[PDB]
RNA sequence: GCUAAACCUAGCCCCAAACCCACUCCACCUUACUACCAGCAACCUUAGCCAAACCAUUUACAUAAAGUAUAGGCGAUA
RNA sequence: GCUACCUAAGAACAGCUAAGAGCACACCCGUCUAUGUAGCAAAAUAGUGGGAAGAUUUAUAGGUAGAGGCGACAAACCUA
RNA sequence: CCUCCGCAUAAGCCUGCGUCAGAUCACACUGACAAUUAACAGCCCAAUAUCUACAAUCAACCAACAAGUCAUUAUUACCCUCACUGUCAACCCAACACAGGCAUGCUCAUAAGGAAAGGUUAAAAAAAGUAAAAGGAACUCGGCAAAUCUUACCCC
């Protein structure tokens, strides 16, 4: 069993890292997911999550130029080479964000919320009530963890004292601060679910094993579930 | 010299010097009517190109100016009685070009 | 490790069990090594520092084969050491506290010949016999000409 | 698939026939596009004496006696070391300095 | 979110062992012996220093005790620095007024179309063994051949004969901007030298009518952004050749592109942007070694200019600096664009359209062969 | 298929899987060398 | 030149050549240091000489013309490297005390026996390597049944071996 | 399966093999402002331009001279365009390699399944000179074909694989430094630049210093065999179609300083033993010895100075295709 | 009368007695049999066939007391 | 080291017609037939056929192991 | 007269139709002696920083999606030179001198490479072919096979 992990790099970059296919194989070297292996070969495009970071010796806010919107193998939602100051990265490409644009990363939470444009990025507190809002951050620093799949958006549902309301594309409700950083506008490259995949092979051009062909019996489980909705997640 | 341990050299120590070198030569009859000035050797397994070509001008003198090497693989399919291999050993066989025209054959013994 | 009967029954099925004890990780003062050990103890070894009055008395006081660890005998050997070396524990300008502390645990210390043996395993000690004899060889020429020296103190009387 | 066969340099693939060699005693090294670059000082060269004048052939002759051995111990030596030995009423304490040391012993043959 | 997963990083030492915390017993370790031992707990070693001098194991000194460490981080521009904003970056660090075309005094010099396809050709079809030669055997082989179509005009003039190309040489120059201290470094390109200076191309009436103008800002983007970020940098700046050097006065920098990968290449915009900053380093260089070190006004103004790269498509330059006073009067450039000799080749025919350059075009070898006329 | 070349040789391979560096890896495969030497074979590995 | 290979061609194809007498090592001992590193470059250069003549004697299908002086020459070399080896062991005695010029230890083995592993020279401390620290010197207990197969595989083979000898020398007081 | 015959070779006594695979007899002799351009581009590298990087003992051939002599060519054709109108007409290659295919005897082959069977045994010179010119026109004869010459060729009494050359099966090419369909054709001068293996001093530290001027002799007897061969295979003729009138190229060999100059014109290709039966036809090298065209630098002036080294460079320059 | 037949003696077994063994030179944990360059490390109840005419608890691993006291689907057996 | 799958970095795919397209070689598979059945062969030969720019084929090294691996489930394959 | 092969390389094996001698379908078996020469191919790199958005496809238009096979710089450190190893063959994996298996590059009919017949007679049966009057599926489980090339429809 040797298996290191392609995932080692310590310093951020631009240029696409040579990434490593696993076929769902662990460190031990037994398979845990099926399905995976075998796809296109592929490389990585580093993403900087979170998205108010400073640049060295900087402090407020600032701004970016989209440089190129490209298309990312690695992930549903296509990027944006976006730079400001004196270096570069990757974000997510919101929609309608084409190339030679400006986009703003506040930092303040106003007094009175931010007329949010389409791309921009402001703390949560700092924007209004009925935003459409994506790339969250469960804590402030944290990073964006939810939403970040093509053409999904969360909507900033109402402020509460020291938080703020978030419905996450499930349609379920989540507890975080108003301090941490959210962008705006939905995700890029909507219709990403209307396509058709048109052939049985383009799925080994993803890297999706066909599923297996033992004929297993549906159990009490597979009923149609009407449950009602998971209760306020809080984070705070 | 060979069956020894050599003193391992860093960056800047003597020059290492060998007295009383162990391994010997034999000089042999070419079998395939070698190249006049071309005289064949049998080197033993341990020694190098250069370790030839400072043995040669050192002890015997001869002013040596080219030095190939080829080692022979000895055939092991000799059987015994107790069907168990023989490998004849393999050896290291020279192939000296000497300077300045010196011109070497291979004389006859056994008249 | 050892085996139960299903519900302590022994005509149902024989199936296996091992039995943890409870782990806590207490801190730990000692007065004759001065220092704050951090220790992975049980409960009935807190129940065997609280009968013998502390930690110091406890592996002291307890044999070689009722501590049941090596931790606890490198204790034993580190704190005889302190208690037949005569050590400057504490710091200087302080000797009335180090004099009161061995006189406390004054019910004990064997020579330091001895307390350097203790809680050694066998095949540490051979590494602590082998470094102290260790003696790589004398010249020849000193030994021959002291016999020679020697020779002309035969020669000199004669 | 055979066993018993001696491992030498001619068996393997590419890879492994380049790396093994003979006992070869190698004398530099490799570097940086794949160039050998041979260090004068780490090959032996050769203290070799003249001849010329020299008393001593590879035979003797029969004529010469017949003699019983000693094995020269150390003990029979230093009775050779003696000799300014006696008039007091030769040895160097560590070998760091010398180029010629016996014990991490320093030459060859 | 940190970069570099903890499996993949170093691993912590293993937990030193509790004879090392109690005091103070002497430990029995392994290191008596000369081996690993499960038992007998494992020693700590003192850090080891090799005494002596070695070039095949040596170990750099610390970044901060490099002799030349200057917290005034220096943005080198070489060889590899490839732009963001294009010209208009450029522009900016060296204080130029672009003007979109070559100049009138070099395209009057113009005022033999079979000997330019036998040097195109030449380079994409008949060169080597290999059928379609690749780009980095025809690029400088495209440019090392229509040289020698116009070193074959010293017929005409005779002043071509003190004209050498240099292939090795470097420079280096340096200046502040806005207190940045830039630097450019040497050239990986032909540099044809001469043994006189260039003809000046703007008069001083059209120099001075360049105090108008604003430079064109390209905020949010630093104008350093992807020049080398740099300390430790030794601040002299320098033009590769000792002094009373014959042919000391570069006439063009022939900067090329290999690489014959498209995202290794230059990208053309970004390339006109390369030379801009070549050309104004080697102009620089001799104003710091003709005149002092005065941050001024030149007196006689120095003339580069540049050709450029890419075997197929052709960028022309030339370049009067004025202005050794950088941080109102400005460096002031002419550029022509995507000049783009012979749209196409085909190396073996397709099945009709056969095989030759297609797409040719005479007219940018004769902007080719205007700057090479200049010098005489 | 037919049936028998079930052994495409290779030297890299045999090395890597029956060696003498692979057999002294493993405190299991420790013992096989134990088992040869102590039955007295001629070649304890590849 | 190369002629100092061959022996003087008076002798070629004579079938006997009187040389003999070989170098015994008392006889080498009474020699200094520098007349016995100029004998060995004689010895060296007749026993070249030789070497290419038994080499040729099988080339050419016949019998060495006198094989007797091969080995009169080759024992001459051992005694000479045996008498300077002598003088060596004789004075590292005096100046240093320890035998074995390659120092070495006692190291027991994964296979639990004990070895003589002599020293390899190297420029690193032996905490710092990568391929040393990978060897293991040490018992690893699960070999200490195979040490005792072994002492008993020892031990039977001994004890047949001394009663062989017993049961031939009775068969021999049963004759005489 | 052929021979790989290289040129710049490290074989001993390698200018008679080569006679011998090539069929050349090989005869000693031939058949003011310009100073300051060639000592101008011989102090540039030496010591006028400045490298970043610490040059070593073993690049000085790969980044000082190799450099030096296309500084010192381009110039030089620059120069004599005027003096010689054929060069500004030409087309100058650096680097460009040369290769020529032929075959040269029979061998029963001595083992395997193909025992006892005649072989023709082949050759190919593989060689990159430096930089070489090329002219659409051919150069004068230098002496009739059909000349005596009567040197006596020689001839090797053993196999070829005994001077150390070896075999190899790749791609046979025949080459001029460009394809078929370039109207530069023919060319008349070649320059090489020995390596770091085959220096003055490399073999006068072995004791081949016979070797000092064969090395010179064997770069030339095969590349020039090799470009004015495969002149001639480009215009149709080959071993048994052979050549009307005599193909003809000259070349001058370097190591840095010593310059030697080589005249060569080949007279046939019949070289197979099937059509070397009633064939007297042979070809021939003309050679110079080795010259020093400078002592040394004093780090600013080249300190003894051979113009006639000059001379012969800028003569070979001259001559013009009739 | 061909094939062949015969042969004693290698050696060995079983005990007694006695506690056994390791450096000519060089090579050997890297792909063992390789002259030479900068990180990990050992300790974890045997199970099961079998007997119980199945199997599911269970089923052996000096003399004498004694196959006794005890144990055990109080049974095979221990 | 066969095979099942995967990983890394490689390779191959003429010609003609117009895309898990068509005809069709190299190559891969093995439909139906006849021979073979201690055979050439412990599964082959001769034709005949399916695919042959891809969910293709294939060289190389590595990985997963038996209370388990793996599997486009045939309870297949994991040195006849 | 065949060429469905051949020649190299890689993998593999490790001297296995070279010379001399010999014992003993037909005279690669045995003993002794000989060779395979590096330049092609292996065997590589002084640190610590720091850089690398723009596929390949004749790379140009064009057209994509499955998003792609190749790049340094800064300073410090550095001037010893061409060692070692592979190189044979009719060959390897299949117990065999096995009609099998076996990657690539050239040759695509061959300038390489080979021999279907021990000799005879010309029975049956069997096999691999070729030719066939008239009829043309009547044969048969079925047009299987062969010979000719093609029509329409079901079931899944
Ligand atoms: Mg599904
Ligand atoms: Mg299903
Ligand atoms: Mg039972
Ligand atoms: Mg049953
Ligand atoms: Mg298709
Ligand atoms: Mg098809
Ligand atoms: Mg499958
Ligand atoms: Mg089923
Ligand atoms: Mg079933
Ligand atoms: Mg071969
Ligand atoms: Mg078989
Ligand atoms: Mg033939
Ligand atoms: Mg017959
Ligand atoms: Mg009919
Ligand atoms: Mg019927
Ligand atoms: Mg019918
Ligand atoms: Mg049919």
């Amino acid at each position: 069993a040797n298996f290191v992990s392609w995932k080692s790099r310590t310093k951020y970059t631009i240029t696409p890292v040579k990434m490593r296919k696993s076929g769902g194989r662990d460190h031990t070297g037994r398979i845990r997911v099926h399905g995976i292996g075998g796809g296109h070969k592929q490389r990585y495009r580093m993403i900087d999550f979170l998205r108010f970071r400073p640049e060295e010796t900087k402090s407020g806010p600032f701004e970016e130029k989209v440089i190129q919107v490209r298309y990312d193998p690695c992930r549903s939602a296509d990027i944006a080479l976006v730079a400001g100051g004196s270096r570069k990265r990757w974000i997510i490409a919101t929609e309608n964000m084409q190339a030679g644009d400006t986009i703003l990363n506040s930092n303040h939470i106003g007094r009175m919320a931010v007329a949010a444009r389409e791309g921009d990025a402001h703390p949560l507190g700092a924007l209004p009530v009925g935003t459409l809002i994506n790339n969250v951050e469960s804590e402030p620093g944290r990073g964006a963890q939810y939403i970040r799949a093509a053409g999904t958006c969360g909507v900033l549902l109402r402020k509460v004292n020291g938080t703020a309301i978030i419905q996450l594309p499930s349609k379920r409700q989540m507890q975080v601060l108003e301090t941490c950083v959210a962008t705006v506008g939905r995700v890029s490259n909507v219709d990403h679910n209307k396509r058709v995949i048109g052939k049985a092979g383009r799925n080994r051009w993803l890297g999706k094993r066909p599923n297996s062909g033992r004929w297993h019996r549906k159990g009490g489980w597979a009923g149609r579930k009407i449950r009602p909705l998971p209760p306020m997640k809080s984070y705070v | 010299a060979r069956n020894v341990v050599y003193p391992l050299y860093r960056l800047g120590g003597p020059q290492l010097r060998v007295f009383r070198t162990n391994f010997f030569i034999q000089l042999v009859r070419p079998g395939v009517a070698q190249p006049e000035d071309t005289v064949q050797f049998r080197i033993p397994m341990e020694m190098t190109r250069v370790d030839l070509r400072n043995y040669l001008e050192g002890i015997y003198n001869v002013p040596v100016a080219a030095v190939r090497t080829r080692v022979q693989h000895g055939s092991n399919k000799r059987r015994d009685h107790r069907n168990v291999r023989i490998k004849k050993p393999d050896y290291k066989v020279a192939y000296v070009q000497l300077a300045h025209g010196q011109t070497f054959t291979f004389p006859d013994l056994f008249p | 490790l050892g085996q139960i009967y299903a519900n302590n029954d022994k005509l149902s099925k024989r199936l296996k069990k091992v039995w943890k004890p409870q782990l806590f990780e207490r801190e730990f003062y000692s007065e004759i090594l001065d220092k704050k050990f951090t220790v992975t103890v049980t409960m009935r070894t807190l129940d065997l520092i609280d009968e013998a009055y502390g930690l110091d008395f406890y592996i002291l006081k307890a044999s070689g084969e009722d501590l049941c660890s090596k931790f606890g005998m490198d204790l034993k050997r580190g704190m005889l050491l302190r208690l037949a070396r005569q050590d400057p524990q504490l710091h200087p300008e302080d000797p009335e506290r180090r004099a009161a502390i061995y006189d406390k645990y004054k019910e004990f210390a064997i020579p330091e010949e001895e307390a350097e043996w203790v809680g050694l395993t066998l095949e540490e000690a051979i590494e602590k016999q082998r470094l102290l004899e260790e003696k790589d060889p004398v010249p020849l020429f000193k030994i021959y000409v002291a016999e020679l020296i020697q020779q002309l103190q035969q020669q000199a009387l004669s | 698939a055979d066993r018993m066969s001696k491992w030498t340099s001619k068996r393997g693939p590419r890879s492994f026939r380049g790396r093994k060699g003979r006992g070869a005693k190698g004398i530099g090294f490799l570097t940086s596009g794949w160039r050998f670059v041979q260090i004068k000082e780490m090959v032996p060269e050769f203290v070799v004496p003249d001849l010329t004048g020299f008393k001593l052939k590879p035979y003797v002759s029969y004529l010469a006696p017949e003699s019983e051995e000693t094995p020269l111990t150390a003990a029979q030596l230093f009775s050779e070391a003696v000799a300014p030995a006696i008039e007091k009423d030769g040895f160097e304490p560590t070998q760091e300095g010398k180029l010629f040391q016996l014990y991490p012993r320093n030459f060859l043959r | 979110y940190e970069w570099g997963v903890r499996s993949t990083r170093k691993s912590e030492p293993p937990p030193l062992d509790r004879v090392y915390e109690i005091p103070g017993l002497e430990p029995i370790t392994f290191a008596g012996k000369m081996h690993f031992v499960p038992w007998l707990a494992r020693p700590i070693f003192p850090p080891w220093d090799r005494g002596y001098k070695d070039p095949r194991f040596y170990r750099s000194p610390p970044l901060h005790e490099h002799p030349l460490y200057k917290d005034q981080a220096c943005y080198i521009f070489h060889h590899r620095c490839r732009l963001l904003e294009g010209v208009k970056q450029a522009l900016w660090l060296t204080k130029t007024k672009l003007i979109e075309g070559l100049p009138e005094k070099v395209l009057s010099l113009v005022d033999q179309d079979e000997c330019v396809l036998n040097v195109i050709s030449h380079a994409r079809l008949w060169q080597t063994t290999e059928e379609i030669p690749k780009r980095e055997t025809y690029c400088p082989v495209i440019v090392d051949n229509l040289i020698q179509l116009c070193k074959s005009q010293i017929l005409k003039h005779p002043s071509l004969a003190r004209r050498i190309c240099v292939q090795n040489s470097t420079f280096s120059a340096t200046w502040n901007r806005e207190s940045l201290l830039l630097q450019v470094r040497g050239s990986g390109g032909a540099r044809l030298s001469t043994k006189d200076p260039l003809p000046t191309i703007a008069s001083r009436e059209e120099i001075e009518a360049t105090k108008n103008h604003v430079l064109e800002t390209f905020y949010p983007i630093s104008p350093i952004i992807d020049l080398h970020e740099c300390n430790i940098y030794d601040v002299k700046n320098d033009t590769g050749f000792q002094e009373g050097y014959p042919y000391p006065y570069p006439h063009t920098l022939y900067l090329l592109d290999k690489a014959n990968l498209r995202p290794h290449r230059l990208q053309p915009d970004q390339l006109r942007a390369k030379m801009i900053l070549f050309a104004f380093g080697s102009a620089l260089a001799q104003a710091r070694l003709l005149y002092g070190n005065d941050a001024k006004v030149l007196e006689q103004p120095v003339v580069v200019q540049s050709v450029g790269t890419d075997g197929r498509v052709f960028h022309f330059l030339v370049f009067q600096l004025n202005t050794t006073d950088l941080d109102g009067v400005k460096n002031l450039a002419w550029v022509d664009s995507d000049q783009l000799l012979y749209q196409h080749f085909w190396c073996l025919p397709v099945i009709v359209e056969p095989v030759g350059p297609v797409g040719f075009k005479p007219e940018t070898f004769r902007k080719f062969l205007a700057l090479y006329l200049h010098g005489a | 298929k037919a049936r028998g070349n079930e052994y495409q040789p290779s030297n890299i391979k045999r090395k890597n899987k029956h060696g003498w560096v692979r057999r002294l890896s493993t405190p299991a495969g420790v013992q096989v060398i134990l088992r040869r030497m102590l039955k007295g074979r001629k070649s304890l590995s590849h | 030149g190369l002629e100092e290979f061959f022996d003087d061609p008076k002798n070629w194809g004579q079938e006997k050549v009187k040389s003999g007498a070989a170098w015994t090592c008392q006889q080498l001992r009474n020699k200094s240091n520098e007349d016995l590193h100029k004998l060995w470059y004689v010895l060296l250069k007749e026993r070249n000489m030789l070497l290419t003549l038994e080499q040729e004697a099988k080339r050419q299908r016949l019998p060495m013309p006198s094989p007797e002086r091969l080995d009169k020459v080759v024992d001459s070399m051992d005694a000479l490297d045996k008498v300077v080896q002598e003088r060596e062991d004789a004075l590292r005695l005096l100046q240093t005390g320890q035998e074995r010029a390659r120092p070495g230890a006692w190291r027991r083995d994964i296979f639990g026996r004990i070895i003589w592993h002599k020293f390899k020279q190297w420029v690193i401390p032996w905490h710092l390597n990568k391929r040393y620290n990978r060897k293991r010197f040490f018992a690893l207990p699960y070999v200490d049944h195979f040490l005792r197969l072994e002492r008993e595989k020892r031990a039977r083979i001994k004890a047949r071996k001394e009663n062989l000898e017993r049961k031939k020398a009775k068969i021999l007081l049963k004759k005489f | 399966m052929k021979y790989m015959v290289y040129p710049q070779t490290f074989a001993l006594n390698a200018d008679r093999w080569y006679q011998y695979f090539t069929k050349t007899v090989f005869l000693s002799g031939l058949p003011a402002a310009l100073r300051a351009v060639a000592c101008d581009c011989l102090l540039q590298e030496h010591f006028y331009l400045r490298r970043r990087r610490r040059v070593h003992r073993y690049e000085e051939s790969e980044v000082i001279s190799l450099p030096f002599l296309d500084q010192l060519v381009s110039t030089l054709v620059g120069l004599l365009s005027p003096h010689n109108p054929a060069l500004a007409a030409a087309a100058l290659d650096y680097r460009c390699p040369v290769h020529f295919y032929w075959v040269r005897g029979e061998e029963i082959i001595p083992r395997g399944h193909r025992r006892g069977r005649i072989d023709d045994l082949r050759y190919q010179i593989d060689d990159k000179p430096n930089n070489q010119i090329r002219i659409s026109k051919q150069l004068a004869e230098f002496v009739p074909l059909d000349y005596s010459v009567p040197i006596e060729i020689p001839t090797i009494k053993c196999k070829p694989d005994k001077l150390p050359l070896f075999k190899r099966q790749y791609e046979n090419h025949i080459f001029v430094g460009s394809k078929t369909a370039d109207p530069c054709c023919y060319g008349h001068t070649q320059f090489h630049l020995l390596p770091d293996k085959l220096r003055r001093e490399r073999l006068l530290r072995q004791n081949c210093a016979d070797q000092i001027e064969v090395v010179f002799r064997a770069n030339a007897i095969a590349s020039l065999f090799a470009w004015t061969g495969a002149q001639a295979m480009y215009q149709g003729f080959w071993s048994e179609a052979d050549v009307t009138r005599p193909f003809v190229s000259q070349a001058v060999i370097t190591d840095g300083k010593y310059f030697s100059f080589f005249c060569y014109q080949l007279n046939t290709l019949a070289l197979t033993t099937q059509a070397d039966q009633n064939n007297p036809r042979k070809n021939i090298c003309w050679g110079t010895q080795s010259k020093p065209l400078y002592e040394t630098i004093e780090d600013n002036d080249v300190k003894g100075f051979n113009d006639d080294v000059l001379l012969q460079i800028v003569h070979f320059l001259l001559n013009r295709p009739k």
